């Protein structure tokens, strides 16, 4: 029957909460663009080559060091440093849990009751985006989000 | 994103990556003592000795310098080593996690440019076999534990060879992909006694059964410019993972010092696939000899914190089991480490440095000198505590 | 940071299952002279005499139809012609910006010695030209060939218009100049207007002729284009060798040529009603060679002994081939290339599942014979059977690295000259990978005949018909030739595919295969 076309996983970028009702999940992997690590159609001559079909498997590992600069009720500000690695796969036969896209960087997060959660992060991608001819690092990236985008 | 850079990963199922957690990897794999805060993934009986829930994660940064009779090259690799969870359930112990069985990786370039009509090859390899495990341990006695586990092996090994002549601009790129899947079972036991005053005798025995690996191969040849690839008929080959018997014994005082030795032997296996079949390469039985231990100056010390850090060290001699050019490939190395306990909790941060030499430059082979730096996180917390005073 | 490669341990990895090797195949190539070709829609035409040491001397003439910018004009009352000047811009580039405004130009596309002079004669054509003509129920196109110089030369009326004997640089001693023709007009109420014009062909035509031909002509003759073209059929440009001076040839774009008639009329008056006069001007533009079929390039060539002998039907071997290939532009010659050897083994190539990495044809220039003559900058290979570009031409979308060099595009396809350190041509390489791939991939495909001919621009891929089709073989014909070949007046000598030619210089097809094992 095949895997359903809905309820798929999209990895890469700033990430977004599960606001959609179709089950689509956006995972955050700093240092790379949005949905840049999702598997793409590789049939080339399928008239839809390069389109992101969605992933059925995903695993992300992250480590962070946070230091609080202010933790008052009016405003809570803390700095963080991260070391992430994650990847998405199209099927179980292609699942390689230890073949991940690594990234590193730092960010700042500010939380105000009226303005909500504000976050700015700078990540560096140590791997190339899927479908890239040259095996070169993705490079620096900037991510900005408002609210709990998990 | 590869895990290894050794050309020897081409043969067999790749280079053996997992060799224990940083706490045990820093002791050359000697896990005789029945720890209460660390996970001994290689022995299922250790799951029963856990006293608090344990969550472990590890990573390493490897640096190697490949040397041959022609020249030398430097390579570095960074990878995620493991993820395991331990849960104490009464007299039982349950553990589940994900570990890398083997890894395939090499990036060799034969530059024959500057001369018209010369073929240039760009050999590359990636992938490996991963393992998922679920083990249960039981305390037959307060100091005697037995356990069993089930492990499912899965992974994909892809080998690519691209050749391009100096003159023409359209080259060819042959790629071989193999998907492996299988399951195996492990059995173990750990017994601890008290020979002398405050001195204990630790013993551990583990056995891994032989498993059958199913490999689905797909070989396709592509040429630049041509939109139609030449694909070979699909094939299915069967591999046999050899059985392993690990015997360990040591003497020492708990929380003070420990000295032990471990002997690991492997049976007969069939790791030769369709793409790695060669005539100059053979296989033999794997055998590892290691000696290691730890030393804690004063665990219950309030003056100096350096006395509470667990200092580990170990020596290891391994016979990989492959004979290339009639020369047995052996790996010799030394490991050092330290376990820093986070104040106020049983959780700790492990740091280790391993250096050694694999292979030899004789008989036109390749020798690899590596210096690996690893970091591990062991988190412990007590769960399932009932709250009275209804 | 683990994306670097190394050269350690390559001997331990197993060998692949494909064999990258190249094969050599013989080619059948012979010479085929190009008789009178169609010169009706050539974007660029040649005007002058070019002397080639190896090929010979070629004389190029030109005939065109004239047109009026605005028909049914109001010339005025009592018109008196002041001057009749014909201006045709030359292909030139600014080479050195000078002070006091002005510029310094260098003529481009000039073939022959820089000091050459020719006797230019501009006559009024008396041969009506048409773009199409009705036939037995069909509207056939009108074609003018390169060998029709006699027809246009015999039907010429009067004497040459450029009869101003006071200026010998416009007649009897004409030479393509590079002046800037500085003009100053104090008409800005007193201020001057220093206006400069790029180099162009300026000729003073007979004022008396244009007085009665246009200024004093019946209104029924200039009412429309059909009547005007019947009245003023066109202009004929004849070139001859000047007295005691060499000759040169130039490629011009006559679409921008025009003859402006400046005269004085009696003005609309009615206010002052005096004998006053006003300045008026009428422009007689030359028809566009692309939008009209009333332009022909009369090319006459005096083939040399060696060139004529090689292209002669008595010295051409269609079975084995020719040792030397003489390909010249214009009404010159081409080369028929057949890949018979590859076709014979085509059955076994497709049975072994071999794949083609690249296919190429390397043409070696005969430096010893091609000495002292200008060499063509590029060659073109097409399909002689279907008279269409090869599949490789369309599949190559590469553009020239140099900015603004549209002539060097499609470098992957090939054809560009490969000059050595001596600044002389050495060889031409053309890649036909796609053509060979289709032959092995598709079983119903047939090996067509290939034609090699000099080309001026790779963009122009149209074809011009021959007055009389040539029968190459029982059911094989040579009816058309690439349009870019007629425009190029140069030619080159290449080594043929005969078995007698040395293997290092012989023409042969080289195919690189990926033999799967
Ligand atoms: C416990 C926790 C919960 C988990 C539960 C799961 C456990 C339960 C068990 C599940 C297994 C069930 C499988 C099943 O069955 O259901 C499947 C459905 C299962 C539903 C499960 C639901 C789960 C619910 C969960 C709920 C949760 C709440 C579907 C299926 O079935 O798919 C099957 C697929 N498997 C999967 O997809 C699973 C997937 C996995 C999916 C599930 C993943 C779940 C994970 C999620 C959990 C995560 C939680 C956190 O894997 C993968 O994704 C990769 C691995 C995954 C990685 C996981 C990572 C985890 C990470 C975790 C990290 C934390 C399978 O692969 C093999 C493996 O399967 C599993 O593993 P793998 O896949 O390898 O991984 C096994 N077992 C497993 O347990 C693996 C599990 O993953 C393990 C689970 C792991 C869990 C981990 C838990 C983690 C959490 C725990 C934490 C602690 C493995 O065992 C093993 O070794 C392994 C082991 O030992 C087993 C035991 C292991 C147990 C583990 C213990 C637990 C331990 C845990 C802790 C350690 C085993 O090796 O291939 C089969 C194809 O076979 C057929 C077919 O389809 O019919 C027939 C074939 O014939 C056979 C035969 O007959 O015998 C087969 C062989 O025997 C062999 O001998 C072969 C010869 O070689 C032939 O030469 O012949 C052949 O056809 C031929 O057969 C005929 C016959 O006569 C032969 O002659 C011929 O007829 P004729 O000629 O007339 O005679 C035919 O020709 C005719 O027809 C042709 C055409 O005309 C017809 O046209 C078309 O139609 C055909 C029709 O057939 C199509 O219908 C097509 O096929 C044709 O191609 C064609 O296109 C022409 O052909 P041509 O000539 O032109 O070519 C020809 O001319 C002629 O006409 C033709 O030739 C073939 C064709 O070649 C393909 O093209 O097709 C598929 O069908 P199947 O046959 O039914 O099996
Ligand atoms: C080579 O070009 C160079 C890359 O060059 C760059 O462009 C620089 C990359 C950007 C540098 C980082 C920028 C941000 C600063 C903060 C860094 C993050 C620190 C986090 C520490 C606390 C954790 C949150 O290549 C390199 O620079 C090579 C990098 C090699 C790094 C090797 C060491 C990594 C650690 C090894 C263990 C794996 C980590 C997981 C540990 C827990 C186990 C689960
Ligand atoms: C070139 O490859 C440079 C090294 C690549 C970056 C190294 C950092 C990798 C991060 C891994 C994080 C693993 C998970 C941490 C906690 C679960
Ligand atoms: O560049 C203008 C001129 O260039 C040369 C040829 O390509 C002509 O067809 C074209 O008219």
């Amino acid at each position: 029957r095949g895997v359903v076309p809905f309820e798929r996983f999209y990895l890469g970028g700033d990430g977004m909460a599960n606001y959609s009702m179709d089950g689509r999940e956006t995972i955050q992997l700093r240092g790379y663009p949005n949905n840049s690590l999702t598997p793409i159609i590789e049939d080339r001559n399928s008239s839809r080559y390069g389109q992101q079909i969605g992933a059925t498997i995903y695993n992300k590992f992250s480590m962070e060091l946070r230091y609080p600069i202010t933790l008052k009720s009016s405003a809570s500000i803390y700095a963080l440093t991260f070391l992430e690695a994650g990847s998405s796969y199209p099927t179980f036969k292609d699942y390689n849990p230890f073949d991940l896209n690594r990234s590193a960087g730092a960010g700042l997060r500010v939380f105000m009751p009226a303005f909500g959660l504000l976050g700015i992060d700078f990540g560096y991608g140590f791997d190339a985006l899927p479908g890239s001819t040259t095996n070169k690092a993705n490079g620096w990236e900037t991510h900005f989000i408002i609210g709990q985008q998990f | 994103q590869q895990g290894t850079a050794s050309p020897y990963s081409f043969y067999g199922i790749g280079d053996i990556k997992f060799k224990g957690t940083l706490e045990y990897r820093s002791m050359a794999g000697v896990a005789v003592e029945q720890d209460s805060i660390h996970l001994n993934i290689e022995n299922p009986a250790s799951y029963a000795s856990l006293m608090q829930t344990t969550f472990t994660v590890g990573g390493t940064f490897g640096t190697s310098t490949l040397k041959s009779n022609t020249g030398s090259a430097k390579a570095q690799r960074t990878t995620f080593d493991y993820l395991a969870v331990g849960i104490p359930v009464g007299k039982f112990g349950v553990s589940f996690g994900l570990i890398p069985l083997s890894s395939v990786g090499y990036k060799i370039l034969d530059d024959n440019t500057a001369t018209e009509g010369a073929v240039s090859s760009q050999l590359s390899g990636k992938g490996g076999i991963n393992k998922v495990y679920f083990g249960v341990g039981y305390k037959i006695k307060p100091h005697w534990t037995i356990g069993a586990d089930v492990q499912y092996n899965f992974g994909k090994i892809t080998t690519t060879s691209i050749e391009q002549v100096t003159g023409v601009q359209n080259g060819t790129s042959e790629s071989n992909a193999s998907t492996l899947s299988g399951a195996n079972f492990d059995l173990g036991t750990m017994y601890q006694t008290k020979i002398y005053k405050k001195v204990n005798l630790f013993t551990s025995l583990s056995y891994t059964f032989s498993s059958n690996l199913n490999s689905e191969n797909v070989r396709e040849i592509n040429v630049s410019g041509d939109p139609d690839p030449y694909a070979y008929p699909a094939s299915t080959t069967k591999l046999k993972l050899p059985s392993r018997v690990i015997i360990g014994a040591g003497i020492g005082e708990s929380r003070k010092w420990l000295v032990g030795t471990t002997l690991a032997f492997q049976g007969e296996g069939q790791l030769t696939n369709y793409y790695n079949a060669m005539d100059n390469v053979r296989y033999e039985n794997y055998a590892k000899y290691a000696i290691g231990g730890y030393y804690i100056p004063n665990y219950t010390s309030f003056t100096s914190y350096l006395s509470r850090i667990t200092y580990r060290a170990g020596l290891k001699y391994e016979k990989i089991g492959l004979i290339v050019n009639n020369e047995s490939i052996k790996d010799v190395g030394m490991t050092l480490g330290a376990g820093i306990p986070i104040p106020g909790y049983f959780s700790n941060v492990n740091i280790g440095i391993e250096f050694g030499k694999k292979g030899t430059v004789s008989s036109n082979l390749v020798q690899e000198n590596y210096v690996n730096f690893s970091v591990g996180f062991s988190f412990n917390d007590k769960w399932f505590v009932k709250s009275k005073f209804n | 940071c683990d994306k670097d490669f190394n050269a350690i341990g390559g001997d331990l990895i197993g060998d692949d299952h494909f064999g990258l090797e190249s094969e050599k195949y013989d080619v059948l190539s012979y010479n085929q002279e190009v008789t009178s070709v169609q010169s009706n829609v050539l974007p660029t035409s040649a005007l002058g005499i070019y002397s080639n040491p190896v090929f010979g001397e070629t004389t190029a003439n030109y005939v065109t139809q004239v047109a009026l910018v605005a028909y049914a004009p109001s010339i005025g009352e009592d018109p008196v012609i002041e001057s009749a000047v014909l201006s045709i811009p030359y292909f030139s580039h600014v080479t050195a910006n000078n002070t006091d405004g002005s510029h310094t130009y260098e003529l481009d596309s000039i073939y022959g010695p820089a000091n050459g002079k020719l006797k230019l004669s501009v006559y009024e054509s008396g041969y009506q030209m048409r773009s199409s003509f009705p036939s037995n129920g069909t509207e056939l196109p009108q074609y003018y060939y390169t060998s029709q110089n006699s027809t246009f030369d015999q039907a010429k009326v009067g004497t040459r218009l450029n009869d101003d004997l006071t200026k010998p640089f416009q007649n009897d001693q004409f030479f393509f100049s590079s002046e800037e023709y500085k003009t100053v007009t104090k008409d800005s109420n007193d201020k001057e207007t220093t206006t400069y014009t790029a180099p162009e062909m300026r000729l003073n035509l007979n004022s008396a002729f244009f007085q009665d031909k246009i200024l004093k002509a019946p209104a029924s003759k200039i009412a429309s284009t059909d009547v005007f073209q019947e009245y003023f059929r066109g202009l004929y440009f004849k070139v001859e060798k000047a007295d005691g001076s060499p000759s040169n040839m130039a490629l011009m774009d006559f679409s921008k040529g025009k003859i402006t008639i400046t005269y004085k009329a009696k003005t609309d008056i009615t206010t002052d009603a005096p004998e006053t006069t006003e300045e008026r001007t009428i422009v007689i533009n030359l028809v566009n060679p692309t939008s009209s079929g009333g332009t022909a390039n009369l090319l006459q060539d005096a083939k040399s002994a060696g060139y004529s002998g090689a292209i002669s039907s008595s010295n051409v071997n269609k079975t084995e081939g020719d040792e030397r290939l003489y390909i010249k532009g214009g009404q010159g010659s081409a080369a028929v290339i057949k890949l018979n050897d590859f076709a014979s083994k085509l059955d076994d190539i497709r049975a072994k599942n071999w794949k083609v990495n690249e296919a190429n044809l390397i043409f070696n220039i005969d430096s010893d014979l091609m000495t002292g003559a200008d060499e063509p900058k590029r060659v073109y290979l097409y399909d002689l059977t279907n008279n269409v570009p090869l599949a490789d031409y369309y599949a190559d979308q590469t553009t020239s690295l140099t900015v603004g060099d549209t002539k060097g595009a499609k470098y992957v396809f090939g054809g560009l000259i490969n000059l050595g350190d001596n600044k002389r041509g050495k060889t031409y390489k053309i890649r036909i990978t796609e053509y060979i791939r289709n032959l092995i991939k598709d079983k119903t495909a047939k090996n067509v005949n290939l034609g090699l001919v000099v080309t001026e621009s790779i963009g122009i891929t149209t074809s011009n018909f021959l007055e009389n089709r040539i029968v190459l073989q029982p059911n094989e014909y040579f009816s058309q030739v690439p349009r870019a070949s007629i425009m190029n007046p140069l030619g080159t000598i290449l080594y043929g595919g005969k078995a007698s030619v040395p293997d290092d210089k012989r023409l042969r097809l080289e195919v690189y295969y990926t033999k799967p094992n």
